[PDB]
């Protein structure tokens, strides 16, 4: 019939009892890092299932014999951090010979290469059965412990190159089991009163600035302002990206000798101004997003042609192409401090990217509809993906797991934003409601109803006390976080509002179309 | 071309290849044939 | 409904049963409803709310469905109750009669700042500034020590920009009139320097009214 | 206690054969009707001194969607009349223009995937990008365009002229 | 005898350069040199002329057992290329 | 003109209040083409069915074949989860701060001149 | 870049602080092991090994699943007694045991017949290597989100007219019930700690080996 | 044994190499093609008179969606 | 307002019952190996009288389908010439001349003694050292399916495979490049 909430709750409790969950949300990173150490090695198994389960009577000495021939010849710069590695390998392989206990194979291995302190070697010579190892009270602890080596990444990269060659699976068994490696890359009451009064701000700190687009064809997708207020980028419907100057510098383009938009038929010879207008024609269909790198050094903009094409500001032409989702891309955004980036597509998933590879790294799946909004946490660790299935998820940039699921919206979600302090989350969409969610409790605490139309974008103030919600009904309302909590309602004299952004000094940038 | 509260079900969808085993787990038409026989005729 | 299916079924060549057209009509409604939903995603996301012909074509292209060709963009195809298209026109006069290649499509961006002269903000009538103005002008400057650090730190945190009166007064009255006196100008520079170290003060468009007095301090 | 104007902003300082062939067709209709009423009442080589041999050229004026469709309607109408037609419907013209518009979009889109694909490799299967795209479309080569033009424009015009000359002699003989 | 360079001059295009050039702008091309944008117009002419010539053949064998183009001369000519058009004539 | 009103109502039911008069006729043409094609698919199935009259099960198979190839939909809720599962073991590269946003290595970028053409 | 070294130095301070000294079955027992096996004899022999056998098997003798591996033209086997015979060269369980992942096939068998072993979702599988006498191998099979996504699927298959919103609410409660703690620090030093502690586990191979 | 993957490459292009990871994908492509054909053939088999046979004649009618024709008897 | 919007039908609800590989063997399915798969999949549908001609048709259909895939992939990396329309036969060298040369135009208009004709094709166009392309990686096949889209008309087969193709994309990063440089500076 009709499913009530109380029987849902007991079903969850029943499942917890089935899986023995009868038995913590903290902010300290010391214990989380301490925990991350615990479960990063708690039963590690990578080649354990694919172990070399072959007879191989004659593999150890021929393999280890190859180690000395390659690692001790024509190498001095990368040898000092790996020469000590050959010492415990003989001892560990000797124990592996004790485990399977051959008759003459173990004796031949020790006798032929006795040259590669002395007390450990002589103890292995006098012991040839596993029972003596258990009764020595010193070699038993040797097997139940690992030899840690603190080597550089280049030395490990040198090691990772050798281990992939032929006849190295047996040696890799010791590495995945026995050796753990490390990689290092007068009352004064008046002053009391003002401290309690001046802190609480009608701040009247709007300082609104408007950028206007004049009479053109009725097509415009997005417009982003550089964080340093040096450039202005916009995306058109007919695969047109135009860059404007906000400081009247009259920048000049540099020669590149390689162009992408030009055919350059075979009848050409390779032979080696103005500003305030420069068309960037690199895409095929409409451009749906445009983001910067927070340093005015590049330009990322996804398009409708299932591709992400990085734009360069040194050669001012298309440089890097990302053939990824193979599906139309909706939203694109950049991580703070220019580390990574991610985007959503029509396959109900969002994929994490990188600046060194042309293919996605992480896969985030579980949505029921196309992902239209995605953002990065200010610490670049968490992601929130919104869709039209009235759900808001929270993902992790490291493991790729959804820790929280937020529901309650009546329709699609068209705007997401992370608070600067990284402890609040905002969400809005077609329900004409502004919602605030707590990242710890996971429950809604405000019901904000100020707009009668769709909400486009959300942007938090640097002080994490004010927020501006751009809408399509020609109204830019700035509300107070720290419908009776509004600072100032802006009357719309234009067609619509595109983007609102706070950088510093409570500066308001509202972009619209005349 | 009608209007009603109920969602019009075509019942002739793209029928993506998937069979129901265990009522919660799904298979892409292969690679779970011999194992299912092995763990169903033995365990139960 | 169901009568429309029967009419075009007759034009196909054979009639259909009454128990078959109901399911066929339901299938048609589902496909058209899904097509509108697919066209909505391309529609409400770029920047627009108006239906266009190309948006429906794009939905068919990405759904492995043949695009409909034959309908333009202008409003045409009237109904006078019946789909007549017998407009026998000659192509001779339609070849070169009136042509013009002028497009006149240019883009221009301008910057203008709106207020939300004297927008009821210059005058101090908020009942929260006169008392604080008195304290900072006669108790934070001059004789009394051991008060600079606490007051300056509190002023560094709060921005409260938008009055534009007081900061100019101290600079004008402290430089153009206290230029021949000591024990005031040193602290006037100290409070001014802390103001430049406040990341929530908009001192962009106010460079001409402050630097000129700065050059007065270094003068003589 | 007043001040100067406080608003700083930067304001940019910115606010032949096809027609002739149709004329010959008109002359034949001018002669066919008279006959119908009378029957019942009885060294070059490419000089590399120019700007065309290189990629130097004047940019094409940008148009909009409304103006582009009208030119498509005009271009389609003229070439169909050159084929031997004199009247046609409106929807039939609209269907042909949309098919041509889709064909041009697919051909232009296919070229773009060809251009940016070789920009990352450096090696080309075919010596020309334009040679390649015809192969997936159906055109054998650019060298087949001269044969198509010769056998559908020059040969048609030479044939079309002879009919006019033959009918002119018929008019001179009858009258 | 003569190379293709001046033979390219001999052609008389019908579609203006502002139509083909706009197509390149949509796909992300400059369309600023005269020489590349003449084959696309010629290719477009060849594609339509073949259909036009095919429609002429159907029209001249209609009922012979002035020239008006109808759907009876369009849906069979478009059938070989894979174009399936079916428009109702009433309601 | 009874189809015009319901089509506008269908668009109204999806939150669209402004449209063009030509899309409504396009959907009517789409509906006509859809049924005409599926009726022809019923004819060939009925002709292959060695039956004089047209049965209703042939339509069910015919519409089944139309949805199999002529409509596109991503695999939901099960296949994308396997993709994340088979890629969950992929680690993350280390962060080495030199100048910030580095670029993919040389060759794997859209910077390469044609071999044939030269200076 | 000056912020990055500050985060790197802060990340280096955090990792050494959590490594040198520490700051009802799952969390409580591992905390006891940290308190017990933390002191060291000041020898360059660190004791952060797997040692899962001493944690539960030799000290509690709890139930476990034994997987048999028979080397050479014969395949592997699984027991509950009542062995099975399945050949190798199949990408069906070699990949599911290739990491800390819980294969779906076991979950179907663990819900109907047996009620023996439940450890907060994770299960322990023992691998036998007769020919490299058998060796002991105790590893943790951490469940993925596929189990909880399919968990509601059995619950949805109840013929009680389940709606989309009711399932979504059940999605959130199940995820929140087995949720993980989150770091809310806006500092970027967490990324360096997270990457270092997740690369030391998976530094082996992606494409090459 | 015979005709694993390399001789089919020689059947088209004498000088062409395939990467190690590409070979398995092609077999899975063939594996999915086999299942799709037999499932559709069985669906037509159950359609003749609720079930008749796996018939080579109805397979020819099935290949119209694949745009292929077998050179077989038919 | 929001209740009038429909919800997409889940294709996952409709599934088939299951009551009771040729992938890791690196083999094309032979006549004997396919027989076991047909009989086991026909029992669920209830079929009898297992014939032999149907098995052969399926095998040849697979052979033709795989040939189409390889023909599509090679055609995006090598040149070819068309004879009387759509027929591709060469799949080989650079016999195609450059159309911007007048010597090629007269040669095109024209169309012991056998060797000179081969020279007119193999030596009238190209570069001094024609470098071959790398072997087909996971990128070339991925782009080949995007452009053509005609080899596999079924969505149930084309879709499930294309995301597996995406997951198999790989290329060496900066770190591995020094190892190649170090090895190259060691043998010299």
């Amino acid at each position: 019939k009709r499913v009530r909430t109380e029987q849902i709750q007991m079903a969850v409790s029943c499942y917890l009892k089935r899986r023995q969950y009868v038995d913590r949300l903290s902010q300290t990173a010391e214990e989380m890092a301490a925990n991350l150490t615990v479960q990063s090695e708690s039963g590690c198994a990578n080649i354990v299932s694919a172990a070399p389960c072959q007879a191989e009577p004659q593999q150890y000495e021929v393999q280890f014999g190859r180690l000395r021939n390659f690692l001790t010849d024509s190498d001095s710069q990368h040898s000092h951090e790996v020469m000590p590695l050959l010492y415990p390998l003989f001892v560990y392989l000797h124990l592996n010979l004790v485990q399977n206990s051959p008759k003459s194979t173990v004796e031949s291995f020790y006798s032929r290469f006795h040259g590669m302190q002395k007390d450990v070697i002589e103890q292995l010579q006098t012991t040839q059965t596993i029972q003596d190892i258990l009764s020595n009270f010193k070699l038993r602890a040797f097997l139940d412990n690992k030899y840690v080596v603190r080597l550089q990444e280049d030395s490990y990269n040198y090691l990772i190159r050798y281990l992939q060659s032929d006849n190295n699976t047996a040696l890799c068994k010791v590495l995945t089991l026995h050796i753990h490696l490390d990689v290092q890359p007068n009352e004064a009451a008046l002053e009391v009163l003002q401290e309690s009064i001046k802190r609480v701000k009608p701040p009247s700190l709007t300082t609104i600035c408007f950028y206007a687009f004049y009479n053109t064809e009725q097509l415009l997708n997005t417009a982003e302002i550089s964080p340093d207020s040096k450039l202005l980028a916009a995306g058109f419907d007919n695969s047109c990206i135009k860059l404007w100057s906000l400081r009247s510098k009259k920048l000049k383009s540099e020669p590149h000798q390689v162009d992408v938009s030009r055919i350059h038929l075979a009848c050409d010879i390779l032979e080696e101004a103005g500003t305030e207008m420069k068309i960037l024609r690199g895409h095929c269909g409409p451009v749906y997003s445009t983001r910067f790198l927070a340093d005015s050094s590049g330009l990322l903009s996804c398009s409708e042609d299932m591709s992400i094409r990085y734009w360069d500001l040194g050669s001012f032409t298309n440089t890097v192409l990302y053939q990824g989702h193979a599906y139309p891309v909706w939203d694109l955004d950049i991580s703070p401090y220019s580390l990574y980036f991610a985007s959503g597509s029509h396959d109900r998933t969002a994929r994490l990217w990188s600046f060194d590879r042309t293919y996605p790294l992480r896969i985030y799946a579980g949505h029921l509809a196309d992902v239209d909004c995605v953002k990065f946490h200010p610490n670049s660790n968490y992601l929130a993906t919104g869709s039209t299935d009235k759900t808001v998820r929270l993902w992790s940039a490291q493991q790729g797991n959804s820790v929280r699921l937020f529901t309650g919206h009546r329709g699609p979600v068209l705007s997401l934003a992370f608070s600067p302090n990284g402890k609040y989350l905002a969400s809005a969409g077609e329900d004409q409601r502004l919602k605030l969610w707590d990242l710890a409790s996971g429950t809604l605490y405000k019901e904000l109803r100020g707009h009668t139309d769709n909400i486009t974008s959300l942007t938090f103030s640097p002080d994490s006390g004010l927020i501006a919600s751009a809408s399509m009904d020609n109204s830019v309302r700035v509300w107070d976080i720290r419908s009776s909590e509004l600072v100032g309602v802006y009357t719309g004299q234009m067609s619509n509002v595109l983007s609102v952004q706070f950088m510093a000094c409570n500066l308001l940038l509202v972009t619209g179309i005349t | 071309c009608h209007y009603s509260g109920h969602h019009p079900q075509p019942a002739s969808f793209c029928t993506f290849g998937s069979r129901q085993i265990g009522r919660g787990y799904y298979v892409f038409d292969s690679r779970w044939n011999r194992l299912r026989c092995a763990l169903n005729l033995m365990v139960e | 409904p169901r009568e429309s299916v029967r009419l075009m079924a007759e034009s196909t060549g054979l009639e259909l049963s009454d128990e078959v057209a109901a399911l066929l009509a339901e299938d048609v409604c589902y496909r058209l409803r899904e097509a509108t939903q697919n066209s909505s995603q391309f529609m409400k996301h770029t920047k627009r709310r108006k239906l266009t012909v190309e948006d429906f074509n794009r939905a068919l292209r990405w759904s492995s469905v043949e695009a409909v060709c034959g309908y333009g963009s202008q409003e045409a195809l009237p109904m006078r109750p019946y789909f007549p298209e017998d407009r026998e026109v000659n192509l001779v006069e339609l070849a070169l009669a009136t042509n013009i290649p002028k497009g006149c499509a240019e883009t221009a961006v301008r910057v203008h700042v709106s207020y939300l002269s004297v927008p009821s903000a210059v005058s101090s009538l908020t009942d929260d500034l006169l008392k604080y103005y008195h304290q900072v002008t006669r108790a934070v400057l001059g004789d009394d020590p051991q008060l600079m650090k606490v007051a300056l730190q509190d002023l560094q945190t709060n921005s409260k920009i938008g009055a534009l009166l007081p900061y100019f007064v101290y600079v004008v009255s402290g430089v153009k009139s206290v230029s021949h006196d000591l024990e005031q100008l040193h602290r006037l520079l100290q409070v001014a320097r802390s103001l430049f170290r406040n990341p929530h003060l908009c001192l962009g468009p106010y460079v001409r009214c402050l630097v000129g007095s700065v050059l007065y301090c270094v003068l003589e | 206690s007043q001040t100067n104007r406080s608003s700083f902003d930067l304001l940019p300082r910115e606010f032949s054969l096809t027609i002739h062939t149709i004329q010959l067709i008109q002359h034949n209709r001018r002669l066919r009707n008279l006959i119908a009423t009378a029957q019942a009442q009885n060294i070059r080589h490419s000089d590399p001194e120019s700007d065309f041999y290189r990629g130097k050229g004047e940019p094409v004026t940008e148009l909009s969607w409304h103006s582009c469709r009208q030119l498509l309607y005009q271009a389609v109408a003229t070439i169909l009349a050159h084929a031997g037609f004199d009247c046609a419907n409106e929807s039939v013209l609209e269907t042909l223009t949309d098919v041509a518009h889709e064909y041009c979009l697919k051909f232009t889109k296919l070229l773009r995937f060809a251009v940016d694909r070789e920009a990352r490799l450096g090696q080309t299967p075919f010596p020309d990008v334009m040679e390649q795209v015809f192969h997936e479309v159906g055109i054998g080569s650019v060298l087949s365009l001269q044969k198509f033009w010769q056998h559908r424009i020059k040969d048609y015009h030479s044939y079309m002229l002879q009919i006019s000359k033959q009918l002119s002699e018929e008019y001179e003989r009858i009258v | 005898l003569v190379d293709f360079l001046m033979q390219l001059e001999d052609y008389t295009p019908t579609i203006p350069d502002a139509v083909t050039g706009y197509y390149l702008n949509r796909a992300g091309f400059e369309a600023s040199d005269p020489r590349i944008i003449r084959l696309i117009s010629l290719a477009a002419q060849k594609f339509i002329s073949d259909i036009a010539n095919d429609a002429l053949q159907h029209c001249k064998m209609k009922g012979t057992a002035k020239y008006t183009l109808t759907m009876e001369d369009l849906t069979p000519a478009l059938s070989e290329y894979g174009i399936n058009v079916k428009k109702p004539h009433y309601f | 003109p009874k189809d015009a009103q319901m089509m506008a109502q269908i668009l109204k039911d999806m939150g669209i209040t402004e449209y063009e008069p030509r899309v409504i006729n396009q959907m009517l043409e789409f509906a006509f083409r859809y049924v005409t094609t599926i009726l022809d698919d019923a004819k060939i199935y009925s002709s292959h069915a060695k039956k004089a009259t047209v049965d209703a099960d042939d339509v069910r198979l015919a519409i089944q074949c139309r949805a199999d190839q002529s409509f596109t939909s991503p695999p939901p809720r099960d296949f994308l989860l396997d993709i994340a599962r088979q890629r969950n073991q992929t680690p993350l590269p280390l962060i080495k701060p030199y100048s910030g946003p580095r670029l993919p290595p040389d060759r794997y970028c859209l910077t390469a001149p044609n071999y044939r053409l030269k200076s | 870049q000056q912020a990055l070294e500050l985060a790197l130095d802060r990340a280096e301070y955090v990792i050494e602080s959590a490594r040198q000294r520490p700051p009802s079955v799952f969390q409580k027992l591992y905390d006891l092991y940290i308190e017990e096996c933390e002191k060291e004899p000041e020898v360059k022999k660190l004791r952060r090994n797997v040692n899962l056998l001493e944690k539960l098997v030799m000290q509690e003798t709890l139930s476990c699943l034994v997987v048999n591996l028979y080397p050479g033209n014969e395949g592997y086997s699984l027991m509950l007694s009542e062995t099975i015979r399945l050949p190798y060269e199949e990408g069906e369980l070699l990949e599911y045991l290739d990491a800390e992942e819980l294969p779906p096939i076991l979950v179907d068998l663990l819900e109907k017949s047996q009620v023996n072993i439940f450890h907060c979702g994770c299960v322990i599988a023992e691998i036998r290597d007769y020919r490299q006498g058998y060796q002991s191998r105790h590893i943790l099979l951490r469940p993925t989100m596929q189990t909880l996504i399919c968990d509601v699927h059995s619950i949805t298959s109840d013929n009680h007219k389940w709606t989309q919103e009711d399932k979504l609410l059940l999605e959130s409660q199940l995820i929140l019930a087995t949720a993980e703690p989150l770091c809310l620090d806006p500092s970027i030093a967490v990324t360096c700690t997270a990457n270092r502690l997740l690369y030391n586990k998976q530094k082996m191979n992606t494409r090459p080996m | 044994t015979k005709k694993k993957l390399q001789d089919l490459v020689r059947e088209v292009d004498p000088n062409e190499q395939l990467d190690e990871d590409v070979e398995e994908m092609l077999l899975q492509i063939a594996d999915d093609f086999i299942e799709s054909v037999v499932t559709a053939a069985c669906q037509l088999a159950r359609h003749r008179k609720s079930s008749t046979l796996e018939v080579k004649d109805v397979q020819l009618h099935l290949e119209r969606q694949w745009n292929m024709w077998i050179p077989g008897f038919g | 307002k929001f209740d009038h919007r429909f919800q997409p039908q889940n294709p996952l609800s409709g599934a088939q019952q299951f009551v009771a590989l040729c992938s890791h063997t690196m083999m094309l399915p032979t006549r004997g190996q396919l027989e076991g798969r047909m009989i086991v999949t026909a029992y669920e549908h209830g079929l009898d009288n297992v014939t032999e001609e149907a098995v052969s048709a399926v095998v040849y259909a697979v052979e033709n389908h795989l040939k189409d895939i390889l023909t599509s992939v090679v055609s995006r990396r090598k040149a070819y010439r068309l004879r009387d329309g759509h027929f591709k036969y060469a799949f080989g060298s650079n016999v195609t001349p450059q159309p911007y040369l007048k010597n090629s135009v007269v040669a095109y208009n024209n169309l012991d003694d056998a060797e000179q004709q081969a020279a007119l094709l193999l030596a009238c166009s190209g570069d001094t050292l024609p470098a071959s392309l790398p072997p087909v990686n996971m990128y070339d096949l991925f782009e080949a399916l995007q452009v053509h889209r005609e080899v596999i008309p079924t969505h149930t087969v084309y879709a499930l495979n294309i995301e597996r193709i995406i997951t198999k994309l790989w290329h060496p990063n900066h770190e591995e490049l020094q190892q190649d440089k170090v090895h190259r500076q060691r043998l010299a």
